[PDB]
């Protein structure tokens, strides 16, 4: 139940601890400051990705991008109940930049226009 | 079916990473980290990670390099306010000491005198003091060692050299993983892994050919090296039992001091009270005999059956690697380890002679040197061996025998014995998943 | 063997230089350019 205690759990079970994990993400004087400044910058960059996706208000969100299952031939029960997040991250390591690009371009660009059109009238 | 991309934040996934670690200590002046660091967490936390097989590799561990640079910079800061001895490079005429002496190699201790400056630019004084042979080179006329190679700085006498434990703690967004598996050889997957906010305290103990005052193996002697088949590589051996070291300097030396210039003072060895005797360190014969037998058994597992294993003294190199260095009371000792390695294996105490040197260069840097102030009175020092550094004379395929000799000369190898347990990782909270869902 | 330059441009000079030990001095000589040296010979 502690930090990274979920590492051995299944991906579904691990979802219970997401909030706990979030709380822990946030001459020698120069070295110490560089570590702290970078920790802040890295945190903010991840928040920006969520802000573009519109997911920044939640730990969990859905998107309008289809899964394209040919990326990995597995069932949902095979993924969620029989595998860890550590293993999963390796399975899709070659598709991560693709998925992020799809979310920023294929979803946000359509949503902002439809919302503006409703606002205009 | 109709699967969709979803996004999760706070996901418990980590990647290998390197970052600055924050020094802390549980700890009046000392050369060590207590002046450069902050208090530790009084109750460190640990979380076991179930079903985790995370790989460790001590030979690639960047924490070793980070500690090295912090230790060197830390040590140098202690000499910045201290006295310069540049005025002392002089003709330095000397003669042999005559006294009630059991001595050592003849000429080991000398009675020297020189023309030295005073508080005033207009005046000089005649002084005399004792020096060890190791610090004096013949030009009779003499020069101090390194008078033609480097400036010499006197360490401040008020500053302690006694080791103080150092802890390292992760910055936010990072975590330190620890291998708990017993009999780990420092590489490959670790069967039991846990996460800690900070490391256990590590003392900066400096020694050669033997590892002192470190951690012990939990059950049995562990032998590890970067490449067990490569004779060039140092072999670290961690003992599962302690072996003590008892060192002493019986001579009752005295200390005198003279002011030099307006801002500086010099400390030197005065007359020695009572009989003059050789400095020495004891090693238990019975304890060492058992210790070697355990090491040999483990070596056979790595080097095969029915190989005759022998030990020997180093064939060459500088005093720094051919002898065992100590720092006791701030005095620097070099001891001849022969008789500890004088054995062949097929199937009450030892006294080692020691020598004292006042001019040292702990980090083997060219152009640097330090003069220790002499310590008044009799010194006794008790410490223990927690491991050995060995190298092979082998690599030959033409023999049924093998021989080992002591290694050393690289301080980083000592720290590996405490840091092999730890790895640093970065936490990456963002990830995605296929689960079917809908949104507006 | 001199084809020279502006006359006096190169100079042959000598002095008492200090040594490794505080107790001793050494005699040396060296060449200087006229621009490097000013008369106070
Ligand atoms: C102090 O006494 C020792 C012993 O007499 C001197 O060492 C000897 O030096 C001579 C002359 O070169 C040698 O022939 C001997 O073999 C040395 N004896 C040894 C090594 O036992 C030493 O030189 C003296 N020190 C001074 C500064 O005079
Ligand atoms: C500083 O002085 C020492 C002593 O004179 C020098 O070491 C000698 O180097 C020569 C080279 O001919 C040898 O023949 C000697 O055996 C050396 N003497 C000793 C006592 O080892 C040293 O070279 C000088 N400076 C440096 C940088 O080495
Ligand atoms: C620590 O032990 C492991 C085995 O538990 C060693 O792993 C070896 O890796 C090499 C890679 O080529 C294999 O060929 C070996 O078969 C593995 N083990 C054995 C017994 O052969 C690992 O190298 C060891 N680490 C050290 C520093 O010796
Ligand atoms: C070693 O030398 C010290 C002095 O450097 C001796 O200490 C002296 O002990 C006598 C005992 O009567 C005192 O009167 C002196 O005042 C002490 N001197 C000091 C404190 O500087 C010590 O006893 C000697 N040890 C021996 C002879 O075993
Ligand atoms: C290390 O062992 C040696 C040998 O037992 C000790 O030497 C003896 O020391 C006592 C004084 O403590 C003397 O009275 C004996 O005469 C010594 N025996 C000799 C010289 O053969 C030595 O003291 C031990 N060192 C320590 C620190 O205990
Ligand atoms: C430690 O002492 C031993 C002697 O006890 C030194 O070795 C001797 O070296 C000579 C010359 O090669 C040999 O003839 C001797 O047989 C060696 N030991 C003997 C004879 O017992 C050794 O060099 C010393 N170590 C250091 C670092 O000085
Ligand atoms: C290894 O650790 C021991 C125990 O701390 C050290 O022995 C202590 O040394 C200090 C400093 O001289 C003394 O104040 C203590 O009283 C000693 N403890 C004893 C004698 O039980 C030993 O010096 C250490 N070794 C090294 C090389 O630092
Ligand atoms: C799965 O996605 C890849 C791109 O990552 C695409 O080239 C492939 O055609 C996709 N399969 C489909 C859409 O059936
Ligand atoms: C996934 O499992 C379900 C039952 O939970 C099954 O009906 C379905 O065919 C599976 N999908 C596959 C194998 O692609
Ligand atoms: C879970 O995955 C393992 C391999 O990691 C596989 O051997 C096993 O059959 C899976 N269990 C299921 C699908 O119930
Ligand atoms: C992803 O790339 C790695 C090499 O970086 C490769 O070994 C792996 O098979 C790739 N995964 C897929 C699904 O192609
Ligand atoms: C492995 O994960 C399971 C998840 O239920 C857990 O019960 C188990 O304790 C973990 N490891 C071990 C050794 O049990
Ligand atoms: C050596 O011992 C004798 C006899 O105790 C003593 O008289 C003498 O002072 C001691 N040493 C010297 C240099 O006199
Ligand atoms: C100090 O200088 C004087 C005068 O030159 C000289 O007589 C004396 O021997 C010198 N002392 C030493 C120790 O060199
Ligand atoms: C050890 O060195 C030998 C030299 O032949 C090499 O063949 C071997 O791969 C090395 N083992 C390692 C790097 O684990
Ligand atoms: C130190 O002396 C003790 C007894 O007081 C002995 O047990 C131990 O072996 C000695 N340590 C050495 C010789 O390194
Ligand atoms: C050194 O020689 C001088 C000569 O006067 C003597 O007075 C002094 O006691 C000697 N020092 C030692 C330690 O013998
Ligand atoms: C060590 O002790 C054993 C008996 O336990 C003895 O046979 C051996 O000779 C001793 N030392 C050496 C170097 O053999
Ligand atoms: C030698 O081989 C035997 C088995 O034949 C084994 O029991 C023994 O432990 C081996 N000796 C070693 C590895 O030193
Ligand atoms: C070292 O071993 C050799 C060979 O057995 C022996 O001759 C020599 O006396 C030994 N040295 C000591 C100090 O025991
Ligand atoms: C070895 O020396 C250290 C010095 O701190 C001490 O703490 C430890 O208990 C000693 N081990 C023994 C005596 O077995
Ligand atoms: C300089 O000139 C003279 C003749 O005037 C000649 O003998 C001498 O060798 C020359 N020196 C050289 C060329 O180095
Ligand atoms: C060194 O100084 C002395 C002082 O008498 C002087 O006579 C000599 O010429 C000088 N040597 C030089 C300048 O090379």
């Amino acid at each position: 139940l502690g930090f990274l205690g979920a590492a051995g759990s299944t991906m579904g079970a691990a979802s219970m601890t997401l909030t706990v994990q979030a709380r822990n993400l946030l001459h020698w004087g120069i070295k110490q400051l560089q570590a702290r400044v970078l920790a802040v910058e890295h945190y903010l960059r991840d928040q920006q990705l969520l802000g573009i996706w519109g997911c920044s208000g939640k730990l969990i969100c859905c998107t309008n991008v289809p899964w394209n299952s040919s990326w990995s031939n597995r069932n949902l029960s095979e993924i969620w109940d029989n595998m860890t997040w550590l293993q999963w991250d390796k399975e899709i390591s070659n598709y991560t930049q693709i998925i992020y690009g799809l979310l920023e371009e294929s979803q946000n660009q359509q949503e902002k226009n439809e919302q503006d059109l409703l606002a205009l009238d | 079916e109709n699967l969709w991309v979803t996004v999760y934040y706070g996901v418990p996934v980590w990647k290998d990473a390197e970052t600055t670690l924050f020094c802390a200590s549980d700890a009046k002046h000392n050369v060590w980290a207590t002046h450069a660091c902050v208090p530790t967490d009084p109750n460190p936390q640990e979380i076991h990670l179930e079903n985790v097989t995370e790989e460790f590799n001590m030979w690639k561990n960047n924490m070793v390099e980070q500690m090295h640079e912090d230790i060197i910079s830390l040590w140098d800061q202690s000499l910045k306010p201290c006295v310069k001895l540049t005025p002392l490079c002089v003709t330095l005429q000397c003669t042999n000491v005559t006294n009630n002496i059991t001595d050592d190699m003849r000429g080991e201790l000398k009675n020297c005198s020189f023309n030295m400056t005073t508080e005033l630019r207009d005046k000089k004084q005649k002084v005399y003091s004792l020096f060890y042979r190791l610090d004096v080179v013949q030009i009779k006329e003499y020069r101090l060692i390194n008078c033609n190679t480097s400036a010499i700085t006197q360490a401040c006498p008020k500053v302690s050299f006694e080791p103080i434990p150092i802890h390292y703690c992760a910055p936010a967004g990072f975590a330190i993983l620890k291998c708990k598996d017993k009999k780990f050889n420092g590489t490959g997957p670790c069967p039991s892994v846990s996460t800690v906010q900070c490391t256990h305290g590590i003392k900066p103990v400096v020694s050669t050919q033997l590892l002192l005052n470190g951690s012990l193996a939990e059950e049995e002697v562990i032998i590890r090296s970067e490449n067990i088949t490569n004779n060039a590589k140092n072999i670290l051996v961690q003992l599962n039992t302690p072996v003590q070291i008892n060192c002493t300097r019986p001579n009752n030396n005295t200390v005198k001091s003279i002011r030099i210039g307006p801002g500086q003072a010099f400390y030197y060895t005065g007359d020695i009270i009572g009989d003059i005797r050789q400095a020495h360190c004891n090693v238990s014969k019975a304890t060492w005999n058992e210790t070697l037998g355990k090491v040999v058994k483990q070596l056979r597992k790595h080097f095969g059956n029915n190989t005759i294993i022998r030990f020997a003294q180093s064939s060459g190199g500088d005093l720094e690697v051919t002898t065992h260095s100590f720092n006791c009371g701030g005095e620097f000792f070099y001891c001849n380890t022969s008789g500890l390695f004088n054995s062949t294996w097929i199937s009450d105490s030892i006294t080692l002679p020691c020598r004292i040197k006042q001019i040292i260069n702990m980090w083997q840097r060219i152009g640097q040197a330090m003069y220790a102030p002499p310590i008044q009175g009799v010194i006794r020092c008790v410490s223990n061996i927690t491991g050995l550094i060995l190298t092979r004379d082998g690599g030959s395929t033409n023999s049924t025998t093998e021989t080992f000799r002591p290694g050393g000369g690289d301080m980083r190898d000592n720290w590996r014995s405490e840091l092999y347990k730890y790895k640093v990782v970065k936490i990456e909270p963002l990830g995605v998943a296929p689960t079917r869902c809908k949104r507006r």
